[PDB]
RNA sequence: AAUUUUUAAGGUAUGUAUUUUUUUU
RNA sequence: ACGAAUCUCUUUGCCUUUUGGCUUAGAUCAAGUGUAGUAUCUGUUCUUUUCAGUGUAACAACUGAA
């Protein structure tokens, strides 16, 4: 979903935007790191799995 | 138009005092120092017990005037706006902040 | 396999996604019996839904439909999102207009009632026993852990003002006795 | 005055609660503060806003009202010896100075604003505040 | 070792209730929804101003309309006669009524 | 078990009665196997009586 | 367990699970059942009303009707109406029930079939119409005469009413009461 | 051409009161 | 007319918890039936010409022609 809002100061939404990035960056790429962890065969516990197929 | 800075109004309001103040001279009208002590730097000043009584009773004065005024602005608010559907109180109160947003 | 909407559950909807908006589904279905969640957000998306078109044709849709009806062969989605109408909308006029060519908060407040409950009670009795001459202390809530306060025995945290120039002394002697008149007249009058 | 003690002392346990786990929200110390006040007992209230200039002292609302009950009930050498603290803290300010100043009319007293002015000048304040003097 | 599986249960008693009970719950709240949070008050409680003002309840539990004289099965009943044509009336009968007089 | 599994209740099964495992097959196991896996030959381990029996 | 079990849709069930609720109300006491059992009235199912009313009805025979009456003439009061129709037709089980005893009763109960007879719903009108047929027959002989004076003089305008299952409960009333009257 | 043995914890709450010799009007 | 005080009123301005966080939306789960019968809202039509019959406690209603 886009999240457009109505009346809001552009300058808070550039912030909120840059730090939802930042925390995108790391969601993606620990599922991509849990994920070949998971595939070469590594003890990657349980709920990283069940976790790890949502991110995916 | 418009909102103003926490200064200008300080110096309104002073000027609103002044004004009140020099009313109650004129209608006071109109029904009619410095010692530090040698053993301590203590100062000590003579006061009139009239005017800080006059003081203390306008201070509360003026506050009983407006938490009336803002309860009278209570009051009429929730009874204006029925429009919308509203659960309690407070979600009545918020939407017409929403109001004030437009 | 009717699971036909009434104008109460329909009405029932609108204040249901109004209170928990369009993701919680779920509940949504708690306030209305014989519908399921699926059952409730399809309904909301295909009609209810205030933000969706339901009104007469120009002479442009018409046209604009036919065009893509024709243009994007039976895809009465991507056709409906070209449109923003809903599609048994714009399916169903498309078919008439072919044959146009035709011939915790209340626990805790029911506990704290229960606390002030007994409060008064122990207040009256120690009423009762008084009015008897018999004069019997309140008790002190014992501590919870080693260190614990009670504050009306001592100032908590007493922080002196400051010194300062103009030197009181006079003033303070005044309000001791108007703290002491206030005690005082509790003992007798009682407030 | 037991119907009394254990009032005063149930809400001096509610209040210091929830200023015990919050720090900030000058909203409750004020109203602790001013509960205090209405006891007719000066010493705990004082601790109260003395308590409060801690956690911040840039809070005018709360300097301004622990002026006034200090006016009040007239303790003047305290509200006097106060706005010697007061305004050499946060020395910038527009409403400290207007409120010691508007304050000092009432006492009737031209000779500490003659020497209060002299300062406030002295500190190159600005317009608004110039004029008046 | 069966801590593997991730569901589990508190400790006190005994759980899920009785179908009976989820209606009464479940008839509460669509009656808050549709009555928009209002506190209908009781015919016999000696009168927080109403929405309107003629709504109440009676003895037993019914909803009445206090002009028109009506009993209503449930919220969703009475705003069709809060808008309706006879509640109209009776508003405009009272409108004339107290027009005559003061 | 495959027989009566259905009709247990419906509605009522509170989240761990639905979906968690029955205790009840793996001491069936246990029970017939008891004197092997229960046995004192062992190579290290330690007695204990349970309390009113005299099974150790 | 019983109070939930008799949602069931057999009847020997449902009778035998009344008829326990006397046994244990002899065992334990009756106070510490009836609240279980009033708390029930507010449900909406009717089997689960009237089997409530059938045991408040047991439990009142078998420890006492003066222990069981005046908790039912105050939860009466309560304004939702599924509850004073539970709580006249828990009335006309336990005066069936104490056939001849009855009479000790009456004149407690006349300003509770006041209200009842008075009401403006048609279900009211009723189940106390329906008390009074079991309340009359029983009590007649007795001389109180005057309570069921009263009590017609309530009925009887009742007579022009329609509904099948209202009238044939008023003329029930009206016969019965020819035995307390003559 | 040679493995290797087991104990705790996450499950049965937690909280409050309770045995006291009558503090001087 | 004017300096000017106090109560009442509108507006501008000021404004309240303007939702306690986090993850795989954190996960998952939900409505018995049949026979007889009443109660209660809303919508739609009529207060509109005479007489003759049916009908009603009396109306009403129904039935014909100018
Ligand atoms: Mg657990
Ligand atoms: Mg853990
Ligand atoms: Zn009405």
């Amino acid at each position: 979903i886009p999240w457009d809002v109505p009346g809001m100061p552009a300058p808070i939404k550039k912030i909120i935007e840059r730090y939802i990035k930042s925390k995108a960056d790391a969601w993606v790429s620990a599922a991509h790191y849990n994920r070949e962890r998971i595939k070469r065969g590594a003890h990657v516990e349980k709920t990283m799995v069940k976790k790890n197929l949502g991110r995916l | 138009r418009g909102g103003i800075s926490y200064d200008q109004l300080a110096k309104l309001s002073y000027e609103k005092t002044l004004r009140n103040l020099a009313t109650q001279t004129q209608n006071s009208s109109k029904q009619d120092k410095v010692q530090k002590d040698t053993k301590t730097g203590k100062i000590t000043i003579a006061d009139d017990d009239k005017l800080v009584n006059k003081l203390a009773v306008s201070l509360q004065s003026e506050s009983k005037k407006r938490y009336e005024a803002r309860k009278r602005q209570m009051q009429n608010a929730k009874t204006l706006y029925g429009v919308e559907s509203f659960i309690n109180d407070k979600n009545k109160q918020f939407n017409e902040k929403l109001s004030r947003e437009s | 396999k009717g699971g036909v909407w009434t104008n109460v559950e329909d009405q029932i909807l609108k204040a249901a996604v109004q209170k928990y908006g369009t993701h919680q589904w779920s509940k949504v279905a708690s306030l209305l019996q014989k519908k399921t969640a699926r059952q409730s957000e399809l309904r909301w998306n295909e009609y209810l839904n205030p933000k969706l078109n339901f009104t007469e044709f120009s002479k442009e849709e018409d046209a604009q439909l036919l065009d893509l009806a024709r243009e994007l062969p039976n895809q009465w989605r991507t056709i409906a999102d070209m449109m923003a109408r809903p599609a048994q909308v714009c399916v169903e006029r498309y078919n008439r207009l072919l044959e146009s060519e035709d011939s915790k908060a209340t626990r805790k407040i029911r506990e704290r009632m229960l606390e002030e409950s007994k409060r008064i009670a122990e207040l009256q009795k120690r009423r009762e026993l008084k009015q008897a001459g018999i004069n019997v202390a309140i008790k002190k809530p014992k501590k919870k852990y080693g260190t614990d306060i009670d504050y009306n025995e001592d100032i908590v945290y007493e922080q002196a003002p400051m010194p300062g120039i103009y030197d009181t002394s006079t003033e303070d002697r005044q309000i001791k006795k108007k703290f002491e008149q206030f005690e005082r007249k509790v003992n007798r009058k009682g407030l | 005055l037991e119907e009394l003690r254990e009032y005063q002392r149930r809400k001096r346990t509610e209040y210091e609660g929830y200023l015990k786990r919050n720090r900030l929200d000058m909203g409750q110390w004020i109203r602790y503060a001013q509960f205090e006040i209405e006891q007719h007992d000066m010493r705990r209230a004082r601790s109260i806003f003395e308590r409060a200039l801690l956690v911040d002292s840039s809070f005018i609302p709360l300097w301004i009202r622990y002026i006034d009950a200090e006016l009040k009930v007239k303790c003047i050498n305290h509200a006097r010896n106060l706005m010697n603290r007061a305004i050499s803290t946060l020395p910038r300010v527009d409403k400290l100075w207007y409120k010691y100043l508007i304050v000092e009319e009432s006492l009737n007293n031209v000779e500490i604003v003659r020497s209060l002015y002299t300062k406030w000048c002295s500190l190159e304040p600005g317009v608004n505040a110039w004029n008046s003097f | 070792m069966n801590y593997l599986e991730g569901v589990g249960s508190k400790k006190g008693g005994g759980g899920i209730a009785s179908e009976s009970q989820f209606n009464l719950q479940r008839r509460k709240e669509v009656e808050s929804l549709l009555s928009k949070g209002e506190n209908v008050p009781y015919t016999f409680q000696d009168e927080q101003v109403r929405s309107n003002p003629y709504i109440y309840k009676n003895h037993s539990g019914k909803l009445v309309c206090k002009l028109c004289n009506t009993m209503h099965m449930s919220w969703s009943s009475v705003e069709r006669h809060l808008g309706g044509k006879k509640h109209g009336l009776n508003v405009l009968r009272r409108g004339i009524s107290i027009e005559k007089s003061s | 078990a495959s027989g009566f599994e259905d009709s247990m209740q419906f509605k009522k099964l509170t989240h761990a009665q639905r979906t968690g495992l029955s205790q009840i097959p793996n001491r069936r196991f246990t029970l017939w196997w008891s004197p092997t896996i229960n046995r004192a030959n062992v190579y290290v381990g330690f007695l204990v009586q349970l309390d009113l029996t005299g099974i150790f | 367990e019983l109070l939930e079990l008799l949602k069931s849709t057999n009847k020997e069930i449902r009778r035998s699970a009344n008829a326990t609720f006397g046994f244990i109300a002899e065992a334990i006491g009756p106070h510490d059942v009836l609240v279980a059992l009033l708390n029930n009235l507010k449900v909406q199912e009717r089997q689960l009303r009237v089997c409530t009313a059938v045991a408040i009805g047991i439990v009142a025979k078998v420890c006492g009707p003066y222990n069981v009456l005046p908790v039912i003439m105050n939860e009466y009061t309560t304004p939702e109406t599924n509850v004073q129709n539970g709580v006249l037709k828990a009335m006309s089980f336990m005066f069936e029930y104490i056939g001849n005893m009855s009479k000790d009763y009456i004149y407690f109960i006349t300003p509770l079939l006041e209200d009842a007879l008075t009401d403006r719903d048609l279900v009211h009108r009723q189940t106390a119409s329906n008390v009074i047929t079991h309340l009359a027959l029983n009590c007649s002989g007795t001389g109180h005469e005057d309570a069921f004076i009263h009590l017609m003089n309530l009925l009887i305008p009742n007579i022009f009413e329609t509904s099948p299952h209202a009238i044939m409960r008023i003329l029930e009333g009206l016969e019965a009461l020819s035995q307390a009257l003559g």
